[PDB]
């Protein structure tokens, strides 16, 4: 038997593997559903100072 | 104001901390694992928070 094991690094960087999900123009100043690169959470999306 | 604040910066600490789950953080579980598993995974958290 050939065998193969995916490891992955969960640990958090810029992305540079990613699943065959389509990405979608941002929203700024309303409270939104988000994600980034799998960094998944609900909140308003604002400029940073 | 001491002792108030520094209970109120535990219990805000304490969201952070594993319990022996996966991640700590309930979105990384919610995206990462299915629900017939996911829910053994998360009743750490649950009771580790409660």
């Amino acid at each position: 038997y050939r065998v193969v094991v995916l490891s992955f690094e969960l640990l958090h960087a810029p992305a540079t593997v990613c699943g065959p999900k389509k990405s979608t123009n941002l929203v700024k100043n309303k409270c939104v559903n988000f994600n980034f690169n799998g960094l998944t959470g609900t909140g308003v999306l604002t400029e940073s100072n | 104001v001491n002792q108030n604040a520094q209970a109120l910066n535990t219990l805000v600490k304490q969201l952070s901390s594993n319990f022996g789950a996966i991640s700590s953080v309930l979105n990384d579980i919610l995206s990462r694992l299915d629900p017939p598993e996911a829910e053994v995974q998360i009743d750490r958290l649950i009771t580790g928070r409660l």
